[PDB]
RNA sequence: GGAUGACCCCAGGCGGUAGGGGAGCGUUCCCGAUGCCGAUGAAGGCCGACCCGCGAGGGCGGCUGGAGGUAAGGGAAGUGCGAAUGCCGGCAUGAGUAACGAUAAAGAGGGUGAGAAUCCCUCUCGCCGUAAGCCCAAGGGUUCCUACGCAAUGGUCGUCAG
RNA sequence: GUGGAGCCUGGGAGUGAGGGCGCGAGCGAUAACGUCCGCGUCCGAGCGCGGGAACAACCGAGACCGCCAGCUAAGGCCCCC
RNA sequence: GCUGGGGCUAGGAGUGAAAAGCUAACCGAGCCCGGAGAUAGCUGGUUCUCCCCGAAAUGACUUUAGGGUCAGCCUCAGGCG
RNA sequence: CGUGAGGGAAAGGUGAAAAGAACCCCGGGAGGGGAGUGAAAUAGAGCCUGAAACCGUGGGCUUACAAGCAGUCACGGCCCC
RNA sequence: AGAUGGUAAGGGCCCACGGUGGAUGCCUCGGCACCCGAGCCGAUGAAGGACGUGGCUACCUGCGAUAAGCCAGGGGG
């Protein structure tokens, strides 16, 4: 059973699902759009969300928190200095997910685009 | 296990009726309301790059 | 009049091919097109070529009218298999039959 | 010199197949199984030409019957009357006058009737 | 697990060669056969 | 009965395994044949609700086929298949099922191309590290390097590759 | 008593695991779908046909073919029938 | 003690700290070819059609008993009547 | 295939003549559609004939309250001559 | 209240046409049998092969560093 149980598995282990999305948060915060699979995307929202919202607050503390699972102190910089200032009246939702119409040949997954908002 | 096995082969009238459930749906789409050609719903129409009012990707 | 084309010796296993053709069969050539386009399977891409060869001979060989088109008649025949060995265990061999199918579109006028 | 089965046994198992035409699944597609299906089939159409002469005096006997009754009398008393009377007129055109004739089976009710 | 087949080409020379063959009656005897069966190759062929 | 095998009439028999006997059909081949049928269509193939025969069969007709076939009467045999867990081949069923070969692991961006989860590049991530790195000897034998390819081989894909 | 009677001389066999039932015994336990002989019968080979619900051998009866005709056999005649 | 390379010993023979173990993925006697189409009183299988007839599963003997020889019973031909 | 002695296959046919299909069209190619050749191209090289199992497309009849070795006999409905 | 029809997801029988497959008929560059002819080769290096050999040459055939061939007689046109 999985009775009010939140987060999918992405059929990863623990560790390997964490590297999956952090590695997916390094992407999207350096090129502002990527392309994955519907699932991979609509999971990949709260997680930076929730990386932008710390940027929001930029003190000290919230640096070295986002660094945990960011690890790279330029993009951090992007994020604090020119990525979330864009967001600084938006409450919540800097993220959007829209899918795609055709699948990928070799497997049919359905891909999405996430995006940072505007 | 003792390694079941078919007793008897299926006749083409059976085989066929287990296939009775096996036609594909037809793709359900819908016009692109700018450039009128047909796609998935909910989709971002991959032939001008619309959605939801405005255009969000270069086809 | 009608048009028609054939693709024979398409390395597909027929019984897959023949769903696909299924879903166009006395579809208007424009429905089978948007219908091919967005149907997940492999088998739609060796189709839609038939479908649009055929489409090819109406208009130029033939005297037919694009917009009047329609899938008429469309049928998966067997081809020759290609027997490959399977090694299982316990020294024993299989013979896996890589299929092949023979894909015929026949388009007609939808008149008036 | 060699005789090779060449064209003789495809042409005697066409024979079997094209009688075993109607026949469901490989009854009328494999040689064997049709050949096993026209043994049956031929053994019944003897035992039911013999039975097709049953299966109508039947008939011809339950129809008689309930002419027979509305006259106030059962089928075995009729026909015992028709012996008695010398009337020879068998079941199948008694049967037809039962139907299509009732005046007539009327007086051979009556005949029957009388004659004991 | 260790299989019985386990090439070497000296051994391979040695044992089933053409001079091995000619040493002993029963070796001729093999080469007569395969040459009367028509034989493309009467021994074994190993490159050295 | 009449001349004897013409046909007719009267009567009686006619379930059948092991098995005895009798009469026939068809296949291959030889005489018949320096003949005859045959492109106005041989053999074989596919139909047939038609004709003859108890039957095995034989005709005839239409379609196919494209170069052979052979009568009356006789002769001679590799002469008739449904079964042998028969033999050879072909194609089915199980079935769109089990599986796709270590649970070290992936994600994205860029490029190429008709086509990319799978090829190239970059960044991020993970695995070995007395090895899953390196160097010899066996054995293998061009698998090495480069260009041009993707039908097959590759357990998927392939533009890549032993 | 003229019968697919009988006898004689030859040619060809197959069979040489029988079985149920009835009657007469032995063995067995006045058991066995038991076993072993005798007389007969059927099945075997009549798993063709009617009856016995169904069922080789119980009852009826020996199926050359055809008939949308008639008479019976055993068994049946309230409905299935 | 384990291991590489080079050698030697084999079919009623080798080798075996012995299990009839091993001697090229099946060893109470390896594999290949030959004798060879061994022999198999056993199991299987035996191919068009019609017509007439039509058994036996018993006796005797049998290293015989699920095989046989003779007799019995079937069939054909000639003869007797 | 086997270390080896040794075992040991499968696999023939366009047409009289290559006249083996220029050129155009869809396609990456394969493949096909026209044009052309030929007496014939469902003789087009995966080539004489082209049976059967097997797979499919179209049409007629039929099937979702019914019990089966799939037939057979009767009757009725529908479709065809 | 009563009664009887059109449904086909799919199945079945029949018909037409295809696919697959490679039987059948025809065919024969090959076999088989008998009969006749003929019958040894080799240190002057056989039988049998290896490797080479062509302007471009995988294999076969031929040939041998004089290498699909060199010399001479005969045949043939
Ligand atoms: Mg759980
Ligand atoms: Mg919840
Ligand atoms: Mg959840
Ligand atoms: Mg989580
Ligand atoms: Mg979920
Ligand atoms: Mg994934
Ligand atoms: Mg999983
Ligand atoms: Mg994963
Ligand atoms: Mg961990
Ligand atoms: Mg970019
Ligand atoms: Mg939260
Ligand atoms: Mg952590
Ligand atoms: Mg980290
Ligand atoms: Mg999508
Ligand atoms: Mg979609
Ligand atoms: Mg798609
Ligand atoms: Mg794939
Ligand atoms: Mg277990
Ligand atoms: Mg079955
Ligand atoms: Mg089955
Ligand atoms: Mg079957
Ligand atoms: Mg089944
Ligand atoms: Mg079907
Ligand atoms: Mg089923
Ligand atoms: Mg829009
Ligand atoms: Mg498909
Ligand atoms: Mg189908
Ligand atoms: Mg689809
Ligand atoms: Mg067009
Ligand atoms: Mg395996
Ligand atoms: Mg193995
Ligand atoms: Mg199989
Ligand atoms: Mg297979
Ligand atoms: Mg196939
Ligand atoms: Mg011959
Ligand atoms: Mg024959
Ligand atoms: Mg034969
Ligand atoms: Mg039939
Ligand atoms: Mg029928
Ligand atoms: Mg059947
Ligand atoms: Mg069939
Ligand atoms: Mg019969
Ligand atoms: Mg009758
Ligand atoms: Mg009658
Ligand atoms: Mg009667
Ligand atoms: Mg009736
Ligand atoms: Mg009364
Ligand atoms: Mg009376
Ligand atoms: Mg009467
Ligand atoms: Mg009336
Ligand atoms: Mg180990
Ligand atoms: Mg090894
Ligand atoms: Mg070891
Ligand atoms: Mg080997
Ligand atoms: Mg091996
Ligand atoms: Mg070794
Ligand atoms: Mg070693
Ligand atoms: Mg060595
Ligand atoms: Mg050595
Ligand atoms: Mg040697
Ligand atoms: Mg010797
Ligand atoms: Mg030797
Ligand atoms: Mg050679
Ligand atoms: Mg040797
Ligand atoms: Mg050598
Ligand atoms: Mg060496
Ligand atoms: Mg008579
Ligand atoms: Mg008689
Ligand atoms: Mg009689
Ligand atoms: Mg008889
Ligand atoms: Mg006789
Ligand atoms: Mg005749
Ligand atoms: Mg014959
Ligand atoms: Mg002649
Ligand atoms: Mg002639
Ligand atoms: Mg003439
Ligand atoms: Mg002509
Ligand atoms: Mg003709
Ligand atoms: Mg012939
Ligand atoms: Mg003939
Ligand atoms: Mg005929
Ligand atoms: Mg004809
Ligand atoms: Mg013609
Ligand atoms: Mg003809
Ligand atoms: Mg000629
Ligand atoms: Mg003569
Ligand atoms: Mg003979
Ligand atoms: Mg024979
Ligand atoms: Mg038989
Ligand atoms: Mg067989
Ligand atoms: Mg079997
Ligand atoms: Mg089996
Ligand atoms: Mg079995
Ligand atoms: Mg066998
Ligand atoms: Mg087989
Ligand atoms: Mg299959
Ligand atoms: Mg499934
Ligand atoms: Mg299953
Ligand atoms: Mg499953
Ligand atoms: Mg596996
Ligand atoms: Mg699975
Ligand atoms: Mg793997
Ligand atoms: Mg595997
Ligand atoms: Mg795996
Ligand atoms: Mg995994
Ligand atoms: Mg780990
Ligand atoms: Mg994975
Ligand atoms: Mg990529
Ligand atoms: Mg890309
Ligand atoms: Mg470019
Ligand atoms: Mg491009
Ligand atoms: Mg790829
Ligand atoms: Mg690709
Ligand atoms: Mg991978
Ligand atoms: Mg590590
Ligand atoms: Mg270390
Ligand atoms: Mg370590
Ligand atoms: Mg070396
Ligand atoms: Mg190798
Ligand atoms: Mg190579
Ligand atoms: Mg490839
Ligand atoms: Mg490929
Ligand atoms: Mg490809
Ligand atoms: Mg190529
Ligand atoms: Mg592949
Ligand atoms: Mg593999
Ligand atoms: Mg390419
Ligand atoms: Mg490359
Ligand atoms: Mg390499
Ligand atoms: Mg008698
Ligand atoms: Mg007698
Ligand atoms: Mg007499
Ligand atoms: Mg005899
Ligand atoms: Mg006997
Ligand atoms: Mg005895
Ligand atoms: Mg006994
Ligand atoms: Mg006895
Ligand atoms: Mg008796
Ligand atoms: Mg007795
Ligand atoms: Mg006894
Ligand atoms: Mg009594
Ligand atoms: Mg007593
Ligand atoms: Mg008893
Ligand atoms: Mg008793
Ligand atoms: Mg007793
Ligand atoms: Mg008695
Ligand atoms: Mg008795
Ligand atoms: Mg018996
Ligand atoms: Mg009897
Ligand atoms: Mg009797
Ligand atoms: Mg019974
Ligand atoms: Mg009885
Ligand atoms: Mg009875
Ligand atoms: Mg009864
Ligand atoms: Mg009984
Ligand atoms: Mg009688
Ligand atoms: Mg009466
Ligand atoms: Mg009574
Ligand atoms: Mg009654
Ligand atoms: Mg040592
Ligand atoms: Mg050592
Ligand atoms: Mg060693
Ligand atoms: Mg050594
Ligand atoms: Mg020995
Ligand atoms: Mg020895
Ligand atoms: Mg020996
Ligand atoms: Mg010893
Ligand atoms: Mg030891
Ligand atoms: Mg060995
Ligand atoms: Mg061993
Ligand atoms: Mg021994
Ligand atoms: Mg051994
Ligand atoms: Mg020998
Ligand atoms: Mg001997
Ligand atoms: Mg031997
Ligand atoms: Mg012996
Ligand atoms: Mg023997
Ligand atoms: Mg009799
Ligand atoms: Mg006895
Ligand atoms: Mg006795
Ligand atoms: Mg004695
Ligand atoms: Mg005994
Ligand atoms: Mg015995
Ligand atoms: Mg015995
Ligand atoms: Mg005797
Ligand atoms: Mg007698
Ligand atoms: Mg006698
Ligand atoms: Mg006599
Ligand atoms: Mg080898
Ligand atoms: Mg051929
Ligand atoms: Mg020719
Ligand atoms: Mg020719
Ligand atoms: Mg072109
Ligand atoms: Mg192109
Ligand atoms: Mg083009
Ligand atoms: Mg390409
Ligand atoms: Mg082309
Ligand atoms: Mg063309
Ligand atoms: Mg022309
Ligand atoms: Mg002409
Ligand atoms: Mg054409
Ligand atoms: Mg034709
Ligand atoms: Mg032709
Ligand atoms: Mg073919
Ligand atoms: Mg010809
Ligand atoms: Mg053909
Ligand atoms: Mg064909
Ligand atoms: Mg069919
Ligand atoms: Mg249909
Ligand atoms: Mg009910
Ligand atoms: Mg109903
Ligand atoms: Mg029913
Ligand atoms: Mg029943
Ligand atoms: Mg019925
Ligand atoms: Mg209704
Ligand atoms: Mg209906
Ligand atoms: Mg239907
Ligand atoms: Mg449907
Ligand atoms: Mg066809
Ligand atoms: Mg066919
Ligand atoms: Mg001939
Ligand atoms: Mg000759
Ligand atoms: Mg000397
Ligand atoms: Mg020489
Ligand atoms: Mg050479
Ligand atoms: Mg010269
Ligand atoms: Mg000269
Ligand atoms: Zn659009």
């Amino acid at each position: 059973m999985r009775h009010l149980k939140s987060g999918r598995k992405l059929n990863r282990h623990s560790s390997h699902r964490l590297a999956l999305y952090r590695n997916q948060a390094k992407s999207l915060l350096t090129h502002g759009r990527i392309t994955t699979t519907v699932p991979k995307a609509k999971e990949l929202r709260g997680f930076v969300d929730h990386l932008i919202h710390l940027a929001k607050r930029g003190d000290l503390h919230a640096r070295r928190l986002v660094l945990r699972d960011l690890q790279d102190v330029k993009l951090v910089r992007k994020l604090f200095d020119e990525i979330a200032p864009r967001y600084r009246d938006r409450q919540g939702g800097y993220t959007r997910v829209l899918k795609l119409a055709e699948r990928r040949r070799g497997d049919g997954a359905p891909l999405a685009l996430v995006e940072l908002v505007e | 296990a003792k390694h079941p096995v078919p007793k008897k082969k299926t006749s083409k009238a059976r085989r066929d009726a287990r296939r009775s459930h096996h036609a594909l749906t037809p793709p359900t789409l819908v016009p692109c309301p700018e450039c009128k050609a047909m796609k998935p719903p909910h989709t971002v129409c991959p032939e001008c790059g619309y959605y939801a009012g405005r255009k969000v990707l270069e086809v | 009049m009608e048009a028609k084309a054939i693709a024979r010796y398409v390395r597909i296993s027929p019984r897959k091919v023949r769903l696909v053709v299924d879903l166009i069969r006395g579809k208007s050539l424009e429905e089978a097109r948007n219908i091919l386009r967005y149907t997940n399977k492999r088998g739609a891409y060796f189709v839609a070529k038939v479908l649009e060869s055929a489409a090819a001979n109406a208009v130029n060989n033939h005297d037919m009218l694009e917009d009047r088109l329609y899938v008429k008649a469309a049928y998966v025949d067997e081809g020759p298999a290609l027997k490959r060995v399977l090694p299982r265990a316990r020294g024993r061999a299989d013979i896996i039959k890589k299929r092949t199918s023979h894909i015929t579109v026949i388009l007609g006028e939808k008149h008036g | 010199p060699r005789a090779k089965t060449g064209v003789v046994r495809r042409r005697k198992h066409k024979k079997i197949l094209k009688l075993a035409k109607g026949y469901w699944g490989l009854r009328s597609k494999s040689f064997r199984k049709a050949r096993e299906t026209l043994f049956a089939a031929g053994n019944y159409a003897y035992a039911h030409r013999k039975r097709r002469k049953r299966d109508f005096r039947r008939l011809w006997i339950v129809r008689i019957n309930a002419a027979c009754r509305q006259h106030g009398l059962n089928y075995s008393t009729f026909i015992h009357g028709l012996k008695k009377a010398g009337i020879e007129v068998d079941r199948k055109n008694l049967a037809d006058l039962a139907v299509r004739e009732p005046q007539v089976f009327a007086e051979l009710v009556e005949r029957a009737k009388a004659a004991q | 697990m260790k299989r019985t087949w386990q090439p070497n080409r000296r051994k391979r020379a040695k044992t089933h060669g053409f001079r091995a063959r000619m040493r002993t009656p029963g070796g001729r005897k093999v080469l007569k056969r395969r040459r009367q069966k028509g034989r493309w190759r009467l021994t074994p062929a190993v490159r050295k």
